[PDB]
């Protein structure tokens, strides 16, 4: 698991992978680890993967039930209080770490939220277990006031840092592009990693299995 | 040992054309206070290999006794013959293994750089035993911070000069200046060649904090 | 530490039980009795701890005779069984757990006679035959060899006799008599008790 | 893991299974678990792989050299009390091992059992392993002192297939062997599957 | 405190065929959650019929492979031969048993030509027990190609299917294709795949580069 | 994390570092540890990070809704009153450090501390976090009864880099402010 | 574990028109077996099936409480329920009891109520949802079964080859398990029919 | 868990133990001997762990029996059974400590009949009669109220029979077949086998 | 317990307090935390009391022997080493906190430190104790390169009384010695 | 209360005639550090009768809060009626032994000296509950080290003046600067007589060190 963040000049672009282990086995080779908020807000899960979905879905319903009461466009930061109200309430034991990110009339804001309810405002953050591999990316590269593919270049590269570490992903590097106005999201942004072809025959015969009883129950 | 009271941290090395250039800190911290702000953790073994390590440092003046002995004693003999870098890597593994099966291990964490016969070499000695060789090699938090930044490198280009290497060892040391609760601002940086073991003095960083602006 | 048996048939179900209410060393009762008669073609085996027995098994006693008396007609067995299994899964995630373990023996008119397994953590099954305890390790390979689903009820007597040898041979405790029960179309008989002359 | 062994007018009859696991997983299903120590003597493999398989083979280690000194063969129940104080010495440091000794000997046949734990008992019948408690009462119904050597082969194949039956750590194939008064000689080695649809119809 | 014991991955593959013997390994050494380097393989030429290979704890494959490999010194200039593959199964048991109280945490196969020229492949334990099978599976993938291997090569659980014997080209293709479905399911699994085929000729090695996540 | 207040003749000043911290790795690298509750009252916060956000959030919600029922500017001691009312009331639940400064119209400048354990004392200067063992023996012979607001952040500029010289869970950037009368100077000193 | 402590293997599989799903027989406590004939796959709904694995216990607790939601489901809305509705409603299930968890990790498998298109999704102990387009997997022998997938699945496949897909896949992988077996039954439905067929398996 | 008994008469012993070897539940051998003669006239009984009963009295044994070889003459029961206390309490005190208990029988050509008791903490005792085991609670206060210093060795067997009646009745472990030996001036006699017809 | 070693020019300065504590109970009022090995080599010991007692007599039972035979006055060096040689070798069986300081007439003063762990490293001036921690930033802040010998008997006057300030296992009475060429000069400062 | 951060040490007490004198000294120690140097310890009841305490800190300021409003609480009421010092002693206690039976206690020790209708009084109070009344109290190490000289010269002279009490006093506080570890240079006095309440000031000891002279 390793999802960044990143603010350049105009918005906020998102990156994530799509890789669900269970143990030290891949569970799922293609998972959504980006979830909607609000048409301005999106956030990035990581930790325990029930935890964070059923988070994220309360949060934006109670953002879906103040918005529309209030007839305007949410804040980033009415987001950032209901969350950390939330989850030190539970003094930690949902484990959730999420990356907070989006567009309001103030300008874009990024936060970090960790499962005890500590919250920072930071231009980049990085969280998961190959956040480590992704934060050497950024000191490196990073620069205020990037353009597009600029800060879309540095995410892409800060998450295929730890694709190829432990952990990494059966890799889609996932993206999420908020600006000012434009709303984009890229599922197949860059598929680094392949699957080689089979190259034996393995032709299974039509009454290879032995059956001991048949039953037949046809429908409408 | 059971309990490690003085340690280091992070050691890097990367090969290049014709040389091993490995580079650590100058810090002797206990638990969080850095105690010691001036040893060296980087020994320089005879004309070919070199050794820098990581963990406990009284452990490490041991290891300084005692490969500092076998060097000499083979010079006295005069045969025209010296131990290759990886006869030392060969002497080492043996020596933690050993003393891992006692149930009393040192708590170190070692590399080992060495050039001969035109040869390069980098070798990684564990305290459980476990070595291994690579083009690149870093421990403690470098392993997780800096080692993504030589494979980087490395696998869009194999081979490097000696002003590249350098350069970019000095990016490595730098991020882990950020980030590292036990870094040190002050270190030194040596270097194997066909001309003998080299080590610069305590070179230090340049920082960024332009952020700090930003709410 | 107890044994049970559930010896299935095509038209009755043989049961049987031991009668010893041993105390840690001393055996206190020769005679005891864990049948439980729930109603008028269904019985109640149970075996567990000292008193999770007596408490658990007596309120589903007195539970199946007030569906008798409010709607004017019996249970089946297999709605009777699976009564028995909602109310230990409901009090199992609690303070008070029961530790007992069962098996349930019953007669129907439409469906004919039918046997139950129950887990001390509430795991129904249909067999034809069970058993519960020690003994029922050595005695089960047993009744898995001479089984016939078409057997008569004299020959299950001898199968159970059978069965019951063994146990006096080459299992530690002393376990001296044995109650027997049968179930068919007619209701609960009682059958002769089952004793050992050893040497 | 489930073996038995029982004595009768003709010899002693050996059977076992050939699984083994480790944990919930199954390694392999072709263990050879009787071990051959001699052209006279046989020893099984009931708990513990290697522990079963060094002392046995130190025991066929020490049987060669007694009968080179002294020009006479071993007898059964010297084999199973030198086995006895090998493993009585390493007592509570955690081995495992519930053998059986099997041959003739010039007083007949000859069984005795050998625990890990330092049980040495004799005796005419026994079963051994996880399932063996299965095998007891299968057993001890058809056993009889003067039964007939293929009743003796239907009875031991009969009793080892209840155990791989209700025990989850028993199966694979099923191993015979019989003891003769000159030596022992392997009767038959039969898959379960084999036998369901034989047994079952 | 200070633990002796650490796991390293690794997924080690043998094959014995009618007069060949094929061993393969990936070069994977790893962690915890971390990945040390991409090209460490695990097969070891002891003599020019047996290759072994060795997985688990890396320091005790690093002691084990160098005592073996003395003991094959020692050996010949006692007896001024070389040893077979069934010399050296019996050999290493004695070896793992030694530690009995103090283990080795590696799993081994030796695989290679007997004396009449036929494949052999002899499994392990961590303290010593062996057997010879047909084809065995070590390592951390070890579950995940047992089950296939049942289907292809010792045909179990297949109806109205003729037992042909096993070729070499047939049995290339069969190993390229198990680490492959292995390295995607699999996180220790990976970057290389090192492949020995041992015959009457020599010992011929062959790479087949794996996904590199 | 070290943390820093010293009062003068016509209010305080306040300073600390930022390297938020988690084992030996540094998760926030640049942290504004003082937080705003008044317009005239700060205060330093040390100890677990989401513990303390929650208390300084609770705070300013109770002292911002008390103050407008007055019609008047809160008093510095009835601030430092509402932490030691919940701190020591959910004590063995917090690990709080709450050092609470800030100037006030009827007695100038003051400076409070509340340590992990939950009573409450008024100082001339304070110091409190991680790295505050370091410079005790600093902090006392150096000071001088009588400095100006000049001499004050050249005070706790040079008693933080001490603290701040390698110390893992100190370091990264100076953050100082000075509550006066007239205003809230903050200011964030590097090289 | 609580998981093994009776064993399981749920496996469900994707075709071209058409959708499987197999389990075992066994039923047991953790080395001796009771029965041969546990039910693990029960019918929601025509053409829509769900698979359980896991403590036997909330096997057969959560299969009830799951039935006694979707009854008054299908009442107050004289629809039927969609495949993706479903897994909302087992995730909303056992999410309920986040702390005190039931021991089980469902299977669902079936077809769209109105189109032909195919749904399979499985669930964690604690209710998180997992749809793939291949297959999904269950139980204690999980690795192995993971094993047999990877190399047999083919996209788009009949409903001949693929009942002698997931055939093969469970007799391989389950007579590799220790504590699985004693009997396979499969059931592959499409639009026009349901079709349950029992396997020959080792009885060991 | 096995039973021992030492009924003393004026100028017998009269000893008796059971014949059970069982192993955690199942009974693996019902023919056990306990007995062990030591010389002519002594005899050793013990009762302890699964090696250190037939490693540590075969020690005594074969120890005993060069004391016949060597000197020509034979010990005492009072000096034998003195020499078996000192063995534990110089092997108590090390890595391998031998856990048994032990109760010996002699007769004296000087000293008549002889009894001790023996302790898995080496402690020495000259009892009228003794017992071991878990059946030792239930059974000596039979022997206790019955008991004669002046009794003949017919009512002591038929004082064993009503000592071994209620270890049949109230004890939960099976114990069918006890073997009796008896010691007199002339040796060692062996009577005939006690089993049990229960029922 | 505090102790303090400071080189100059001519040669070395030794400083300590005494306060041998036990629990919370002062046992030994007025304590010798520094001691004599050779004429010109002093040493301040600090852990476990039972400890430092055995390794300093066996030192001086090495150094004294060692010295007569060369028939030459030893190094400082020398006599480091000889700490080194046991604490490495017996750890996880001591406790001791040894600095070793002294004149040469090869070198002149000399300040060694080998703390619990048991590495050997010279300094020019060296803390040690339990109440070191607390002086840490004042003596980098106040220490200047080029002092007299009678600005480093004011300098460790003013740096062991700021950690026997109140701190619970220093304080009692300040026991002074200045090691040189000429002699050694050894006086008690209280008031 | 399960873990005690910043805490106090030793109480003295003792009675005279008319009127009991109570000190301590002005410490806030945590755990070896003493973090603050200029506290009060003792506690200024209405007119008669007067608090001292040790044990934690924070438990003491909730108990000064408490035992504040109800002083106020009865001379609002204006009936001629206020707390006798047996009064607050037993109220004290009722207090803390509630306390414990919930097991979260109050880390306190506590000593009550009062004058009341000519009469001295000095109350101990425990954490435990446990309470008594004696001519003389001293807690924590006080009890091992400055009450045998308490009971010494009370049992050769049972009464005492105001001059020999206090004059005996500061003997003893001398004596606890010498061993306890947790002492400090500088404490105040407090005494009540039939004029009322009377706190002094900070004031200091008068050691000696004449035996650092000898070896």
């Amino acid at each position: 698991t390793t999802i960044a963040g990143v603010v350049y000049k105009d918005g906020i672009v998102l990156g994530a992978d799509t890789r669900a282990t269970e143990g030290m086995v891949v569970a799922d080779k293609n998972c959504s680890k980006i979830h909607f908020i609000s048409p301005n807000i999106y956030c990035c899960g990581a930790g325990t993967a029930a935890d964070t979905d059923m988070t994220t879905q309360l949060i934006s319903s109670n953002l879906e039930l103040h918005s529309l009461s209030t007839g305007r466009l949410p804040r980033v930061v009415t987001a950032n209080r209901m969350l950390k109200q939330m989850l030190f309430r539970y003094q930690g034991y949902i484990g959730a770490a999420l990356v907070l990110g989006g567009v309001d009339v103030t300008g874009p804001h990024l936060y970090s939220i960790y499962p005890h309810g500590s919250t920072d405002k930071l231009p980049y953050v990085t969280m998961g277990s190959g956040s480590l591999a992704a934060m050497a990316v950024f000191e490196d590269k990073f620069r205020p006031d990037m353009e597009e593919e600029e800060a879309k270049n540095l995410v892409s590269e800060a998450i295929a840092a730890g694709i190829f570490n432990d952990l990494g992903s059966g890799s889609n590097i996932d993206l999420c592009v908020i600006s000012k106005n434009k709303l984009d999201f890229l599922r197949p942004y860059t598929v680094p990693n392949k699957k080689g072809t089979r190259l034996g025959r393995y032709r299974c015969e039509k009454g290879t299995t032995a059956v001991l009883t048949e039953k037949i129950t046809p429908l409408e | 040992t059971q309990n490690p009271m003085v340690t280091g941290t992070s050691v890097l090395g990367v090969k290049f054309e014709g040389g091993v250039v490995i580079a650590a800190d100058m810090l002797g911290s206990y638990g969080s206070l850095a105690r010691f702000r001036n040893i060296s953790r980087i020994m320089r073994v005879n004309n070919s290999t070199m050794l820098g390590a990581s963990g406990d440092y009284a452990d490490f003046q041991y290891l300084k006794q005692v490969l500092g002995q076998m060097v000499i004693d083979e010079e006295l003999l005069g045969d025209g013959h010296s131990y290759s870098p990886r006869a030392i890597h060969s002497w080492l593994t043996r020596a933690m293994y050993s003393r891992r099966s006692k149930m009393n291990p040192l708590w170190n964490t070692m590399v080992i750089g060495g050039y001969a016969d035109g040869e390069s070499f980098l070798g990684y000695v564990d305290m459980l035993g476990v070595a291994y060789e690579a083009p690149s090699l870093a421990t403690g938090y470098g392993a997780y911070l800096a080692q993504p930044l030589l494979r980087e490198v490395l696998e869009k280009q194999p081979v490097l000069s000696q002003t590249e290497a350098r350069d970019l060892v000095e990016r490595c040391m730098r991020v882990l200046y950020y980030r590292d609760a036990r870094s040190y601002n002050r270190f030194q940086i040596a270097t194997v060649t066909e001309k003998g073991v080299e080590i610069e003095g305590p070179l230090s960083t340049e920082t960024n904090w332009d952020i700090a602006h930003m709410i | 530490m107890e044994y049970l048996i559930g010896i299935q048939g095509p038209d009755y179900v043989l049961v049987a039980s031991d009668r010893v209410a041993a105390s840690n060393i001393v055996q206190m009762k020769d005679d005891h009795d864990k049948m439980f008669k729930m109603s008028e073609k269904i019985l109640l085996l149970c075996v567990g701890e000292a008193g999770d027995t007596v408490q658990f098994a007596e309120y589903i006693q007195k539970n199946v005779q007030l569906y008798k008396m409010r709607n004017g007609y019996e249970l089946s067995p297999t709605a009777a069984a699976n009564f028995t299994r909602r109310n230990l899964a409901d009090c199992l995630r609690s303070r008070t757990p029961y530790h007992v373990n069962l098996l349930l023996a019953g007669y129907d008119e439409h469906e004919g006679p039918a046997l139950y397994y129950m887990d001390y953590l509430a795991a129904l099954a249909k067999a034809p035959f069970a058993a519960h305890g020690y003994g029922a390790f050595l005695t089960l390979s047993i009744l898995d060899r001479y089984y016939t689903p078409t057997i008569s009820r004299e020959r299950a007597v001898e199968l159970l006799r059978k069965c019951l040898e063994e146990l006096q041979k080459r299992f530690i405790l002393n376990l001296p008599t044995f109650s027997v029960r049968i179930i068919d179309k007619n209701g609960i008989h009682d059958l002769d008790n089952i004793s050992f002359p050893k040497q | 893991t489930t073996t038995l062994a029982f004595k009768f007018r003709h010899g002693v009859i050996v059977a076992a299974d050939s699984r083994a696991t480790a944990g919930a997983y199954i390694a392999s299903q072709t263990v050879k678990k009787v071990i051959e120590i001699n052209p006279y003597l046989l020893g099984t493999m009931a708990g513990g792989a290697a522990d079963c398989s060094f002392w046995e083979r130190l025991l066929a280690r020490q049987c060669r050299i007694y009968e080179l000194r002294n020009k006479e063969r071993i007898s059964v129940a010297a084999a199973s009390k030198l086995l006895a104080n090998m493993v009585y010495q390493y007592k509570g440091m955690g081995l495992s091992m519930g053998t059986m000794i099997c041959g003739w000997d010039k007083r007949g046949p000859g069984l005795y059992y050998v625990d890990s734990e330092g049980n040495r008992i004799s005796g005419a019948t026994f079963s051994v392993g996880s399932g063996s408690v299965y095998a007891y009462g299968v057993m001890d119904r058809g056993y009889s002192y003067d039964l007939e050597v293929e009743q003796a082969y239907d009875l031991a194949r009969r009793a080892i297939y209840q155990a791989t039956y209700r025990d989850a750590y028993s199966g694979g194939a099923v191993n015979l062997y019989h003891v003769r008064e000159d030596g022992w000689i392997r009767v038959s080695s039969d898959n379960v599957a084999d036998l369901h649809e034989k047994y079952s119809g | 405190r200070f633990s002796p014991y650490v796991f390293n991955g690794g997924t080690i593959l043998a094959i014995a065929g009618e007069d060949f013997a094929i061993v393969a390994s990936d070069t994977r050494l790893s962690e915890g959650f971390s990945i040390h380097t991409r090209d460490s393989p695990k097969c070891y030429k002891l003599t020019d019929k047996t290759v072994i290979g060795c997985s688990g704890f890396h320091g005790d494959c690093l002691t084990l492979t160098k005592i073996i490999e003395a003991r094959l010194k020692m050996y010949k200039h006692s007896n001024n031969k070389a040893m077979t593959t069934g010399a050296i199964a019996a050999m290493l048991s004695t070896i793992l048993y030694s530690r009995r109280f103090f283990p080795y945490y590696v799993y081994n196969i030796i695989g290679g030509l007997d004396e009449e020229g036929k494949g052999a492949v002899y499994s392990f334990d961590p303290v010593g027990s062996y057997q010879r099978d047909s084809f065995k599976a070590g390592g951390s993938a070890s579950a995940m190609l047992q089950p296939l291997l049942d289907n292809q090569v010792g045909f179990k659980n297949m109806q109205n299917v003729e037992h042909v014997p096993l070729s070499l080209d047939r049995a290339m293709r069969l190993v390229k294709d198990v680490f492959i479905s292995a390295a995607e399911r699999d996180v220790y699994t990976g970057d290389a795949l090192r492949i020995c085929i041992v015959t009457k000729e020599g010992i011929r090695e062959e790479t087949v580069s794996l996904r590199k996540d | 994390t070290t943390i820093m207040a010293v009062q003068f003749d016509g209010g305080v000043v306040l300073g600390a570092d930022s390297r938020t911290t988690t084992g030996s790795y540094i998760a926030n690298r640049v942290t504004d540890k003082l937080t705003p509750i008044h317009d005239r009252i700060f205060c330093c916060r040390s100890g677990s990070a989401a513990d303390t956000q929650a208390v300084a959030d609770a705070v300013t919600y109770q002292l911002g809704f008390h103050s407008i029922e007055l019609n008047e500017p809160p008093l510095v001691h009835t601030a430092a009153s509402l932490f030691k009312e919940m701190c020591y009331r959910y004590r063995e639940d917090l690990m709080a450090g709450i050092i609470i400064a800030g100037w006030d119209p009827q007695e100038g400048g003051q400076v409070y501390s509340v340590p992990m354990g939950g009573m409450m004392v008024r100082q001339s200067f304070a110091i409190g976090g991680s790295g505050s063992s370091y410079i005790y023996g600093y902090v006392d012979a150096t000071y001088r009864e009588g400095m100006t607001k000049e001499e004050c952040l050249q005070f706790t500029a040079n008693a933080l880099a001490l603290a701040m010289e390698r110390d893992g869970s100190s370091g990264g950037v100076i953050r100082l402010a000075a509550i006066a009368e007239s205003g809230v100077e903050r200011q964030v000193l590097l090289g | 574990s609580i998981m093994s402590y009776n064993g399981g293997a749920v496996m469900a599989m994707k075709g071209k028109n058409c959708v499987a799903i197999a389990a075992d027989r066994r039923f047991g406590i953790q080395a001796q077996m009771v029965t041969t004939d546990f039910q693990k796959i029960f019918p929601m709904g025509d053409r829509l099936y769900i698979g359980l694995a896991g403590l036997a216990t909330d096997v057969q607790t959560v299969a009830q409480r799951l039935k006694f939601r979707l009854n008054l489901y299908e009442l107050k809305e004289g629809r039927q329920i969609k495949p993706y509705t479903l897994m909302s409603m087992v995730a909303n299930l056992l999410y309920e009891k986040r702390f005190g968890p039931y021991y089980t990790e469902p299977v669902i498998a079936g077809l769209d109520p109105k189109t032909f298109k195919p749904f399979i999704c499985s669930l964690d102990l604690i209710g998180c949802p997992m749809v793939t387009d291949d297959f999904v997997v269950s139980g204690t022998c999980a690795e192995q079964m993971y094993g047999m997938c990877e190399s047999l699945w083919e996209p788009n496949m009949d409903p001949d080859h693929l009942f002698e897909t997931i055939s093969q896949a469970m007799l391989n992988a389950v007579d590799r398990d220790a504590v699985s077996g004693m009997g396979v039954i499969v059931h592959i439905i499409e639009k026009d029919k349901i079709t349950t067929r029992t396997l020959k398996a080792r009885m060991d």
